[PDB]
């Protein structure tokens, strides 16, 4: 989907995905990261 | 409404939360039952037939509000008053509605923010919303600020055109959707001239004061809807009273009776516990770098530098580090000497394994090190990776304090998840001012428990959530429960320099059972619960105690010299007295020096006057 | 726009300048012209046909305005607006009209304030004015406050039938005399409910501005006809913008680009040159109790001290001496040893011969050298009486600096009157940082033209008052002129220490033709015109010069023994050194000293151990 | 005039007068002195 330029982008096993309407890159979070990126671990619900 | 319910609000821009349904839930645990968003409001990947009428609630957002790529058709945020744009998207937009259309070109449609009348700083962008009307009637003057009524970017297409028109009673036919209470209430461009800012009429009897923001119910200023900049606890003011007046006819300062602190949108009358107070009477978070901060009287001031005052290195996510997201091998270079770390310290997986889309390199675990001189946090600490051969938090070790200033999720100032490590080894953490803690999801973390939390934190409301570690059954049933050498308050691992407190007497950093008073090693006394050695000119005795004191004023036993009051190996020859002569002390057989005349000021070896030769 | 020109205003009750002439011509020389009286306005004895019509500019009073014992028939007062009350009358009154009669019963008729609209703080006395007409017809609670209006007493009698009936124009017969231009213009009590203050009309859309004073041309801030607590630029704030403002987003104070310092009752750009500048933004004259006046960083400052911060003593006309008006014996001992006046001085003849009517006993002038330890005056200094038998300011030698805050009239900070002294002999005098100077009147002193004053004016528009002292070529002639030891800058007496700068060189205090170079009892050099003398161990060189600095290390030639680069009197025999090692030396051929054998202990009078026979 | 009392009430040989309308004492300064007791010399006009 997204190029090789965004390799890694989505931290804990993200996975990259294209916005083709907005004509943007985005990250699709596994249940349990939050932010931009899925950089943080969400305290305050699941430990 | 003696308060108002706030919550943090996301920061995801365009990220998805896992499923349609995942995502859906985040969104509603987030916002359920809010009225004032801390932060941003962002509505994004809300499918079709999914309730929104949690929203209702919300009267102000405090950064921007993003709705975008939804494909519910009514999104009700009718009480939506203001948008404080503090924070902009696309460095231009207070507000952003953006392609909600599915691929059959459905989408949104009701868009009923009737209340929306004030936006304080920032533009609005509207592209790409194919089903949404009754919109592009809206006047958008009344709203935004003039100064970015030149960036607004809106387009509105609706081919379909399904919808009906507005309300006769509708100023301009200008509505937000059907109905008449959907049409749109100006409040700013249709009043006299004698009303500076917001006004309710068109007549010059209507004029809002200058503090309200969206509109007023009166002249006063204990009489606006939302406040534009403070809050006096029932007033909306430009800036807090000051404490103290000038005086035009003294020139001097004088006491204010009613002088308020700072601290954010509020004047209040003294500032939190762990906030610093500045002379100008607000709550700041770190001040200046002309100064330093220092404990004084309970409060915590900050006075000038002089010179070369301490280090004090920021924090990651504030300065020159709010490109940056964790202590990448690029930064750690700039923590060398800080025993005060001026915001928050994020360790995230990411560290250790180096980021391409950043260009850091993978961090060696031994570089950790640099951290040792660490004293305290004003923010929070947040671990999320560690070394895999560790056993224990070893690069935060001198760590005593953390404020909390600024917190995790605006809640957790502590929080150590997901770690392989044994145990947590801060054998130096005597307070978390604020904040709770979070110690869970370490596959093998004992002692965890043992530590009251209560006596470290500082503020009452603060929790604890340690949960999910290695079993507390299985910690001793492989003996992994801490020394019993040690008081019931707590270890930080297994070895007795790691407790809280002891049961017997402390030496040092390290408690034992008795400061060996009668045998062993050199002997000491005990005081305040410790192991204080007395000077080795104090000669031991294997019998009984063998000192009282540092000083020789209450030894027992003296081999040295005892002069007089006290004890020296070699009674003084010459130190600086009186009679600016090198007082001298001869030898004695009771090994009790005393002084001989100013004539054998040589050595004067032998005592009396008469009694020193060459 | 441009300044209103102002008055000081006079401050002298009931009491009468001279005769019924010599007190008009002064109540003429002083509020001629004036639009803006910072003190307090007093007119009384005037006698009938003087012409006051110079009172028709006067606009605001800042103090009280008191009009008694006239018999003129007329005081036209038809454009004052304001009565700020800073100051009052009989300790309640800022507005007091009082007893305007002659012997038969004829005097005061007319007094025309037809522009009197507020009297910020005090209250208003009338009493036995038995000619005064179309007074008691006047609303007063459209001009007095309400917290006064139970402190005023109002007693109108006039009785007789000599005056005319109000033009029937305005509310309720309220005129301040005949005619359509005449009579009371209400502008608090005909408010509507919801004008804060001051309104022009009756109608809700007429309310002016919280920071008028008098009344308003427009809604806005200025549109003020005179503002009520500070003054802006053009407008009227309420408290002078702050330097730094709160930001309640970052938590953090950041720098306002139209913050002004707060300097009397105005905002100006930066404080005067010779005021303090606290950290508030507003200039003040005297630091606070735990603070002392901090050097110039280019301006003044305050700094906090540790423990006792000095000894500072109050001036006259401040602190407890507020109602001393001179120095009096009782109260000479608390300036005992304070190096900084902060305030004022005044010594006037009253100190000398003592007051009865205050229980003050005659001061002893051997006393006087109380004040010897002064260096800084940040008032002004007025001297009008000095012992007779001195001849010069004695007290006085060690005076370096005048502040000149406060200044005598508003214009003087020097001022030295009618005195027997022959010279002035503020010998250390450096600086007069604001005021005049006026030096006139002393029937000897003539060394007093030859200073050149506009060195030590700080600033500009400061001049210099010194006329009739003596002669200027009667004690020319009579040889009383300075010391040709003295540059042609000037001369504070006869002495070669009285003079400003020195024609060759100087032995510290002292003026003197040459240093002692080559011959002279204790040898010097020269550096900067100074003469220093050599190190006792420099060789009295007849031939060349002696020595290039201070210490024995420029020595020509050494007068005992010689210690390496030092010249020495006797070779070090018990010095410190290394490792608790004393030090001995000895003198070999050319008196050079070199340390002993390390063994030696007792000293040695030659090298190694042959040299000390022990 | 005025009572025994307030004898050198006024400085700088002014006299002291009584006021039978208010009740008062005041000083009627000599030429050059103001103030309320005649303290001050006139240093604003002529010396």
């Amino acid at each position: 989907e997204c190029p090789l330029s965004h390799d890694g982008y989505c931290l804990h096993d993200g996975v990259c995905m294209y916005i083709e309407a907005l004509d943007k890159y985005a990250c699709n979070c596994v249940v349990g990261y939050i932010g931009e990126r899925c950089q943080y671990r969400d305290l305050k619900w699941w430990e | 409404l003696e308060e108002k319910k706030v919550c943090q609000g996301t920061s995801n821009k365009l990220t998805q939360l896992g499923t349609f349904e995942d995502h859906f839930l985040s969104l509603q645990r987030m916002f359920n039952n809010c009225e004032v968003v801390l932060g941003n409001l962002e509505i994004t990947y809300v499918q079709r037939n999914y309730d929104l009428s949690f929203l209702k609630t919300i009267q102000e957002v405090a950064g921007y509000v993003l709705i975008a790529l939804n494909t519910v058709e009514r999104i009700p945020l009718e009480n939506l008053q203001i948008i404080r744009g503090n924070m902009y998207y696309e460095n231009s937009y207070a507000l952003a509605v953006l392609s909600n259309y599915d691929a059959n070109k459905t989408g949104l449609k009701e868009l009923p923010m009737r209340n929306l009348q004030e936006i304080l700083h920032g533009a609005v962008r509207f592209s790409n919303n194919p089903a949404l009307c009754n919109v592009e009637s809206i006047q958008w003057r009344d709203i935004v600020s003039s100064d970015f009524l030149s960036n607004m970017s809106m387009d509105f297409q609706n081919h379909l055109g399904s919808c009906q028109k507005c309300d006769p009673s509708c100023p301009n036919g200008s509505c937000w959707g059907a109905g008449e209470e959907n049409c749109q209430k100006l409040t700013k461009i249709i009043c006299a001239q004698q009303c500076s800012g917001r006004c309710r009429g068109k007549s010059p009897s209507d004029c809002c004061h200058n503090q309200c923001a969206a509109g007023c119910t009166g002249p006063r200023e204990s009489d606006c809807l939302v406040c534009r900049k403070f809050r006096n606890e029932a007033t909306c003011k430009d800036t807090c009273p000051p404490l103290m007046l000038y005086n035009p006819t003294t020139y001097q300062m004088d006491v204010n009776p009613e002088g308020k602190y700072s601290f954010g949108a509020t004047c209040v009358k003294k500032c939190p516990r762990n906030y610093v107070v500045t002379d100008h009477g607000s709550c700041v978070r770190a001040c200046g770098a002309d100064s330093y901060e220092m404990e004084e009287d309970g409060v915590r001031k900050c006075k000038k530098c002089e010179g070369p005052c301490r280090k004090v290195c920021n924090g990651i996510g504030i300065g020159e580090f709010k490109d940056s997201l964790s202590i990448n091998a690029t930064n750690i270079k700039h923590f060398k000497n800080c025993t005060s770390i001026s915001g928050d310290l994020h360790i995230l997986p990411v560290a250790f394994r180096g980021d391409s889309f950043t260009h850091t390199p993978p961090l060696d675990p031994q570089e950790l090190d640099i951290l040792k001189t660490v004293k305290e946090i004003t923010g929070f600490l947040l671990i999320q990776a560690w070394p895999e051969n560790r056993t224990d938090l070893h690069a935060f070790e001198n760590l005593e304090i953390i404020r909390g200033r600024t917190k995790q999720h605006g809640q957790f100032s502590l929080a150590v998840v997901s770690l392989n490590i044994t145990s947590l080894g801060l054998r130096s953490l005597k307070e978390i001012s604020d904040g709770d803690v979070i110690i869970s999801g370490n596959k093998n973390l004992c002692y965890a428990n043992t530590i009251n939390w209560k006596k470290l934190f500082g503020t009452s409301g603060q929790k604890t959530k340690i949960i999910s570690n290695r079993g507390e059954n299985s910690c001793k049933a492989t003996g992994q429960v801490c020394h019993a050498l040690c008081s019931p308050e707590g270890c930080w691992g297994p070895e007795p320099r790691d407790c809280v407190s002891c049961r017997n007497v402390s030496r040092g950093r390290e408690c034992v059972d008795k400061c060996n008073l009668l045998e062993g090693e050199p002997r000491e006394f005990v005081e305040n619960s410790e192991c204080i050695q007395c000077h080795p000119e104090c000669l031991p005795q294997a019998m009984n105690i063998t000192c009282t004191g540092r000083g020789p004023d209450n030894c027992i036993q003296c081999a040295h010299y005892i002069d007089g009051p006290h004890c020296v190996k070699t009674c003084p020859a010459g130190v600086m007295g009186e009679n600016n002569t090198l007082v001298w002390k001869y030898a004695d057989a009771g090994h009790v020096c005393h002084l001989c005349h100013p004539n054998c000021t040589y050595g004067c070896t032998g005592p009396g006057l008469e009694g020193c030769p060459t």
